[PDB]
């Protein structure tokens, strides 16, 4: 009964995510467990309930690791990072507003993605014609320009 | 002689602090306001009266085949109990520790690296948390602290312990490698305008290759990172250090010659029809360096050899030099030996020189 | 997944800079994009964004390896 | 169908004994030569029957066994009429007399070299055994002579080796399946192998009467530079002094002579549509070769190419054998690539670059063009 | 052996140029060299050209093996 | 009655409620767009027909 | 089946986009167009551009 | 909507790098996938129920 | 082909003395010694002679 | 071709791969945005590295679509990376369960095999495992038949994950993935941007390599003899603008269909203090003489395609698996024999 528990929430990725927040927040050690007893201790506290607790009742979400900081949300990537985190939670446990709060959060990590994206240019710069200061337009590409007949035939029509 | 390394120039690459951007991200990056303790340093070497076989040999040695010092990781160094990054892989970390230039004089340095990340943003690891946990302590750091070894993702770690000072040649791992190409080029030999059009697919020389000879060539080699204040001493030992490899490495194949009439599993003799001797000298692991060296010096003390030459194929890794000339096994020898003796002179007034030239 | 520690062509320490290269690098950007968005200046035909000279100031040699390795290298955390 | 019995199991086979790899470029193998991975030697073994003349032999495959390259794997004792293991043997001494060996892969063994579709005779050929002792070598490497014979080439061609460990099936692949009997195809009946690519430009090169830096000539020391992987004899220049100009001819000549023959063909680099156009050398568009000695003329895929009906390498076939021509090939790959190797050879883009006046030219050529095609329509 | 058809409507090779068009262009005539480079519609027809060029070589390899087979069996 | 396979990205996908942040750290790709199947371990891509 | 699908192989995130933007030609079993109409079918188009 | 006329539209100084900003506009508009999710979704929403 | 043949016989019998030397000095003192032995006698080509 | 070779690039082929437990899937670790990028590189991230090429003929060992690499550039990172490997493993009923077999469990343990290096039935995470290692050990039902698996590939891997998740089923299974340091190898293939494949045929030192009179030297040498026939002059114009790029610290756009002039390109070089072709005085790496010709050497964007040498050979010897109905050998390396 706890084997199965125990694989299918320590593969779980909401476990890791409540995992590296509390070793963000310095509840659990900041290494993987190396004996038993500290694994259920990492259990405890991510889940906020021994796995024979959980067997026993059916709430799973409603104790999951919340964040010690407190980020007062309303410098820039840990205010984004514990609100994410936040919002995952609300999302799993079917807070009453979310919605609002999903979308308002998705403004400002786009504002954020903005910030990131800036980070990551690399520069462009554009060859310019000497004489008209623009993107070069100059080509070697060919043009009509019908020609004389004279190029083709003689003055005697050969 | 007569001071055949002639005038040397020593330029040091220095970060300029007068570019804004630059001054500010130093500043607000690694509070760094002054010159890194290890600099590159650019060495432009004037060689007259030399083959180009023996400058390009020193240059060649000096690029990879000195033997040099790197930063590498024993096996277990790399704690996966306690690495918790899941994008620091051991082989991306140990790439960028391996190829940090290093400015070591002890080997027995060992230098860990507990790098935690307890915060919510991505934290960037340097070589300045590099700490050293075994040997004498570090009067002058050996690399510097602004490389970026990794980054660590929030509520993860990286634990190294065991990365220790590893010696080799560049040849096998180029980690090893100590000179980068800067500068190589012919005085003796008059150049082209390349910036026409008559001559911009030429290489510019007024002499081909397969008729020229030059004995005049300056020589310019990078050093990545030497002390700053101790530059012209770090130069002066690589330079040093040099010769006496092309050194020893010439005297390792004069011990075959002094047992040609041994049987020698490297060299074999041979007399075929016309008085001549065939002399085939077989060295495994060796380069076109002593290859190349071998032929120039013998070359020029035979100029009327009937065939020298050596084949370094990229497989069978060996140097197999074949000597054809109308003389007997002993004057042979003799002359052989003649040649690795003028090698040697040559290298020797060349470590004089740098000796007498950089203090 | 960084600047390289060394030139990939020559083993020049090109690594000794890559921090500073790259924030002088977004901070000189940021003088010379104006209202185009950031996603946006691969994009923009006007812009004009030279490194030579910071490059230069960074005590880099004029190496074509050694440019090109600093200038076009992707950092990991600036796309994930 | 081809997965049913017949054409799956019948007409084919799967088989052991057998390795793949992709096939990559050496131009230090001959053309009858394959460079073969030394952890795929220690995998493909050869059995080898103890008897009084091999004892001596195969004693030091033994003693080798399983631990050090040249080894063995298995021995087949007589006596028992079963298959030993070689750590097994450690108390055997020596091998007796009926005992058989399987001994590890060894340069000079005969492979059979096949290429995917097998479309030709030459698609299956055997070629001698060089093992790669490098171990971070994982491909089958071979002459780009060679590739002539299979259709092959190196973009990720993959090739099927088998060493034939049988005695009566390495007797046929050393007399009857060796590359050097497929030098003639069989389809066209004229040779298959020649130079390519950089072979045939370097020979160009090498026999072209000027370059842009004057006479093409070297110096004592570059002409016998270019005699050091040629991997027969060298000639002698003891008659040259360092100071002494060879033009790439007598080099050519000096490597000829060994294989005495007459040609006399104008050179695939004169071209009457170039002719109005350049300023040809008279001494470089009459290739002439007199009892090996090249007199003058360029060497390039008329003469020495791949393929090329009544070229040199096909003379030297018919009047020495098609492995003089093998060698002979690759005696002359060898000199021009080494004269390349001193002469540079490249391509830019201002190699493609028209000058202004020729693009005006061009555009009135196309112009006159498009003027034609123009006066049909008003037709 | 014929210059490009008119399959995009009747009369229309290319929605780049009109129906019923008499200029040369409009049929593949390519007046650009590689490398002054290729304009969309003279891309375009270079594409339809090395797709032929491609097709054919996937089916040369399946045309020559139901031949040689056939061959084969017949000549063995 | 049973269930029904599930685009990745789509409104009835669990990342579609979660920001780059929050898919990040579950083990998404943040910068995939999504569109395909997790079906018997493997991802699917149902293509344009 | 008229499902169009493939594995999605992730040699890289531009092999992901162009498997996500990929064509398929409809496949049946009684014809399969095995005539004239097989290179017919693998040109490009005057209609593709665009 | 009466458009203005097509006389006074300075163009001259447009460049074929400034269409490249009109690409990327339809690319934006697109997604380069967006359809696919678009057509999942309405098939959850109305095309299975329906 | 005489004079070669006879070195040719002369060196294997070489080796195969130096081998069968070898593996009795695998038994009759140990391995790690004996793995020293052709470690530093490598280097110097022989460990056949 | 181009097209068909872009997608097989390595890689960043997913920014969660660390999560994922995929087979046959391969990271490389560094990647360049290209000196001479389109606008698709505003879509994609770009797979591949600005590799300084030099179009040359050098020993002949470039000939026919193979290229000289440069170990040093090979050592450094370039194209290197990681592969990964799955290994899924299911118990087939209640009869079977992992764990190590024993002497007693033994009724057909692998003749050669290891069975050590495992704990608790599975090797653990960070352990090279070689051919003959035992990764993963099942029994059955002596009292017990061996059902484990073996490694069986001839490059070594390294443990990198395991884990014991529920199947469909609701039963337990494997899942061990393996991780391989994946270093471009000779024989692995390479392309360009222009659909110019190439198979690393020879590497060479440092000190081998052919360098320039200012030092620059090649991490790939490329036989010119690829152009003519292919007439894949995208590529020389791009080694031609990136050669002022570099020297200019710019990445210009180069979409098809750009307004492009080769001769202002051309031009554009000489004002960078080169020549107005990209070639330059180069020396033997071998020798230390020039050439007779300048040689045309700049940056080209090249790619490592993921056809790798180390997965594609494949040597059998005279045993193994037989198929029961024809007494062939099975199908190909996958069996283990064929
Ligand atoms: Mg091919
Ligand atoms: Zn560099």
């Amino acid at each position: 009964d706890t084997k199965v528990l125990l694989t299918e929430i320590l593969l779980d990725p909401m476990y890791d995510y409540a995992a590296t927040v509390a070793r963000i927040d310095g509840s659990i050690p900041m290494h993987k467990p190396r004996t038993p007893k500290e694994a259920e201790y990492e259990f405890k506290t991510v889940i906020g309930r021994t796995p024979a607790e959980l067997l026993s009742q059916k709430e799973f979400y409603d104790k999951i690791y919340t964040s010690k900081y407190r980020p007062d949300f309303t410098k820039t990537s840990t205010l984004i990072y514990l609100r994410a985190y936040e919002l995952f939670l609300k999302y799993l446990q079917n807070a009453p507003n979310f919605n609002s709060e999903l979308a308002e959060f998705k403004t400002y990590e786009n504002a954020y993605g903005e910030q990131k994206a800036l980070l990551a240019q690399q520069g462009f710069y554009n060859i310019f014609d000497p004489n008209t200061g623009r993107a070069d337009q100059r080509t070697r590409l060919f043009e009509y320009k019908r020609l004389p007949i004279s190029t083709l035939y003689d003055e005697r029509g050969l | 002689m007569e001071k055949i390394f002639q005038n040397v120039e020593i330029k040091p690459f220095l970060i300029d602090f007068s570019n804004l951007f630059i001054k500010n991200a130093a500043k607000k990056l690694f509070q760094l306001e002054e010159q890194l303790p290890l600099v590159p340093v650019n060495v432009v070497m004037d060689f007259k009266g030399i083959s180009r076989a023996a400058v390009h040999g020193l240059s060649r040695v000096l690029q990879d085949e000195i033997p040099n010092y790197m930063l590498d990781i024993k096996p277990g160094g790399y704690k996966i109990e306690d690495s918790t990054d899941l994008f620091m892989t051991e082989q991306f970390i140990r790439n960028r520790i391996n190829f940090i230039p290093i400015y070591a004089k002890n080997e027995t340095l060992v230098f860990a690296l507990r790098s935690l990340n307890n915060s919510c943003e991505v934290k960037t690891i340097y070589s300045r948390d590099l700490i050293q946990v075994a040997g004498p302590k570090l009067k002058y750091p050996i690399f510097n602290p602004t490389f970026e070894i990794g980054f660590l993702q929030p509520g993860k770690s990286l634990i190294i312990e065991d990365i220790y000072i590893k010696k080799g040649i560049g040849r096998k791992h180029a980690a090893f490698n100590l000179a980068v190409k800067t500068h190589f080029s012919h005085l003796d030999i008059e150049q082209y305008p390349t910036d026409k059009k008559e001559y911009m697919a030429l290489s510019g020389y007024k002499q081909s290759s397969m008729t020229s000879d030059p004995r005049h060539h300056r020589l310019g080699l990078c050093f990545p990172a030497v002390p700053l204040p101790h530059i012209n001493q770090a130069v002066r030992t690589y330079l040093k250090n040099a010769c006496r490899i092309i050194i020893g490495r010439i005297q390792s194949i004069q011990k075959i010659y002094e047992n040609f009439e041994e049987p020698q599993p490297e060299l074999v003799l041979f007399s075929m029809d016309e008085e001549k001797t065939k002399a085939i000298i077989t060295i495994k692991d060796e380069t076109h360096t002593i290859g190349n060296l071998l032929k120039t010096y013998i070359y020029e003390m035979i100029p009327d050899i009937s065939f020298v030459g050596y084949q370094c194929v990229p497989h069978k890794q060996e140097m197999v030099l074949t000597i054809i000339h109308k003389a007997s096994q002993e004057d042979l020898i003799t002359l052989l030996e003649k040649s690795i003796q003028n090698i040697i002179q040559t290298f020797q007034i060349l470590e004089k020189n740098v000796d007498e030239l950089i203090a | 997944m960084l600047i390289p520690v060394v030139c990939f062509t020559c083993g020049f320490p090109i690594g000794t800079y890559a921090a500073i290269f790259d924030k002088a690098r977004t901070e000189y950007i940021k003088t010379k994009m104006g209202g185009t968005l950031p996603q946006n200046i691969p994009l923009d035909a006007s812009l004009q964004i030279e490194l030579k000279d910071l490059i230069t100031a960074l005590g880099i040699p004029m190496r074509v390896c050694c440019r090109t390795h600093l200038i076009t290298t992707l950092d990991y955390r600036k796309y994930y | 169908r081809k997965e049913g019995r017949i054409r799956k199991s019948l007409l084919g086979s799967q088989v052991w004994s057998i390795s793949r790899s992709t096939i990559c470029g050496n131009s230090d193998l001959h053309l009858d030569e394959v460079g073969y991975p030394i952890s795929f030697a220690r995998t493909l073994q050869v059995a080898e029957t103890v008897q009084h003349y091999n004892i001596n032999r195969l004693m030091p495959y033994f003693l080798n066994g399983k631990r050090q390259y040249p080894g063995c794997s298995r021995v087949y004792k007589q006596i028992t009429q079963s298959v030993h293991d070689i750590e097994g043997l450690k108390q055997d001494f020596r091998l007796e007399v009926g005992d058989i060996l399987y001994r590890d892969v060894v340069t000079g063994d005969v492979a059979f070299f096949n290429r995917q579709p097998s479309l030709e005779r030459s698609s299956i050929g055997v070629h001698r055994i060089v093992v790669l002792e490098n171990p971070k070598i994982s491909t089958f490497q071979m002459n780009v002579s060679a590739c002539a014979w299979y259709n092959a080439d190196f973009d990720g061609d993959q090739m099927n080796l088998w060493v034939p460990w049988s005695v009566m099936s390495r007797v046929e692949a050393e007399l009857l399946c060796s590359v050097r009997n497929w030098f003639i195809s069989t389809k066209s009946s004229g040779p298959v192998n020649g130079q390519v690519q950089d072979s045939t430009v370097g020979s160009f090169l090498l026999t072209r009467t000027n370059t842009p830096m004057g006479k093409n000539v070297m110096n004592k020391l570059h002409a016998m530079g270019l005699f050091q992987t040629t991997q027969t004899d060298p000639p002698c220049f003891a008659n040259y002094s360092p100071t002494d100009l060879l033009d790439g001819k007598s080099v050519v000549s000096m490597l000829l002579r060994q294989t005495p023959i007459n040609y006399q063909r104008a050179p695939t680099w004169y071209s009457e549509v170039y002719a109005p156009y350049m300023h040809y050398n008279k001494q470089d568009i009459s290739t002439q070769i007199r009892n090996g000695e090249l007199i003058e003329g360029v060497l390039d895929k008329k003469a020495v190419g791949a393929g090329s009906s009544g070229g040199i390498y096909h003379l030297i076939s018919r009047r020495y054998g098609p492995q003089q021509a093998l060698k002979m090939i690759f005696a002359t790959q060898q000199l021009a690539l080494n004269y390349v190797r001193n002469a540079g050879f490249t391509v830019s883009t201002a190699d493609m670059l028209l000058t202004p006046e020729a693009h005006q030219e061009v555009q009135e050529i196309i112009n006159e063009l498009l003027l034609e095609s123009e006066e049909i329509n008003n037709r | 052996t014929q210059r490009i058809q008119p399959q995009f409507s009747f009369g229309r090779t290319l929605v780049y140029y009109p129906r019923f068009a008499l200029e040369a262009q409009a049929y593949g005539f390519i007046c650009n060299s590689y490398i002054a480079g290729l304009t969309s519609p003279e891309f375009i027809f270079g594409e339809m050209n090395g797709r032929f060029d491609l097709i054919n070589k996937a089916l040369s390899t399946s045309s020559t093996g139901y031949a040689n087979r056939k061959a084969i069996f017949g000549l063995q | 009655v049973s269930t029904f396979p599930i685009m990745r990205g789509s409104n009835r996908c669990h990342t579609h409620h979660l920001s780059k942040t929050a898919k990040k750290e579950i083990g998404e790709d943040p910068n995939e767009p999504g569109g395909y199947f997790i079906a018997r371990g493997g991802e699917w891509v149902v293509d344009l027909l | 089946n008229r499902v169009s699908t493939q594995s999605l192989e992730r040699k890289n995130l531009l092999n992901t986009i162009s498997a996500l933007r990929t064509v398929n030609t409809h496949n049946t079993t009684n014809a399969s167009k095995q005539t004239e109409r097989a290179d017919m079918m693998r040109r490009v188009h005057a209609s593709y551009p665009g | 909507i009466t458009y203005g006329p097509i006389e006074t539209v300075d163009n001259e100084e447009l460049t074929e790098a400034d269409m490249l900003s009109f690409i990327s506009a339809a690319v934006n508009s697109t997604g380069l996938i967006g359809y696919n999710i678009k057509s999942f979704d309405d098939l959850m929403d109305n095309g299975i129920p329906q | 082909q005489m004079i070669l043949q006879q070195v040719d016989m002369k060196l294997t019998e070489v080796i195969t003395q130096a081998r069968q030397y070898f593996k009795i000095m695998e038994e009759k003192i140990g391995r790690v010694q004996s793995d020293a032995i052709r470690e530093i006698l490598t280097m110097e080509g022989k460990v056949d002679d | 071709y181009e097209t068909n070779q872009g997608r097989q690039t390595g890689g960043w082929y997913c920014f969660s791969w660390p999560y994922r437990v995929d087979m046959n899937r391969f990271f490389q670790f560094y990647n360049e945005m290209p000196l001479v990028k389109t606008i698709a590189h505003n879509y994609v991230i770009p797979n591949g590295l600005n590799t300084i090429v030099a179009y040359m003929i050098y020993g002949g060992y470039n000939q026919e679509d193979s290229v000289i690499v440069s170990q040093s550039f090979i050592d450094r990172g370039g194209f290197a990376g990681t592969f990964y490997r799955e290994e899924k493993v299911e118990l087939e009923s209640d009869i079977e369960s992992f764990g190590k077999p024993d002497p007693l469990i033994t009724k057909n343990l692998k003749p050669g095999a290891n069975y050590e290096k495992l704990v608790d039935g599975f090797v653990p995470v960070g352990t090279v495992v070689k051919k003959g290692d035992i990764i993963i050990g099942k029994v059955a039902k002596n009292k017990y038949i061996d059902r484990s698996v073996m490694y069986g590939f001839d490059e070594p891997a390294v443990v990198d994950a395991v884990m014991r998740p529920h199947g469909p089923n609701d039963e337990i299974f494997g899942l061990m993935r393996l991780r391989y340091e994946r270093n471009l190898n000779i024989g692995d293939k390479m392309s360009s941007r222009s659909g110019n494949k190439g198979i690393a045929a020879l590497a060479l030192p440092t000190s081998d390599m052919p360098f320039t009179e200012d030092g620059l030297q090649p991490d790939l040498i490329v036989n010119p003899h690829s152009h003519p026939s292919r007439m894949t002059n995208g590529q020389m114009i791009e080694t031609t603008v990136g050669l002022a790029n570099a020297l200019q610290g710019v990445v210009t756009d180069g979409t098809a269909f750009l307004p492009i002039n080769v001769q202002l390109l051309s031009e554009r070089l000489a004002q960078e203090g080169l020549r107005f072709n990209g070639c330059q005085k180069m020396f033997n790496g071998q020798t230390g003489e020039y050439f007779d010709a300048a040689i045309f050497i700049g940056p080209t964007y090249h790619q490592r395609l993921q056809k790798f040498v180390l997965d594609d050979r494949y040597a059998v010897a005279s045993y193994g698996p037989t198929d029961a109905l024809t007494g062939q050998p099975l199908d190909g390396k996958r069996s283990h024999g064929g």
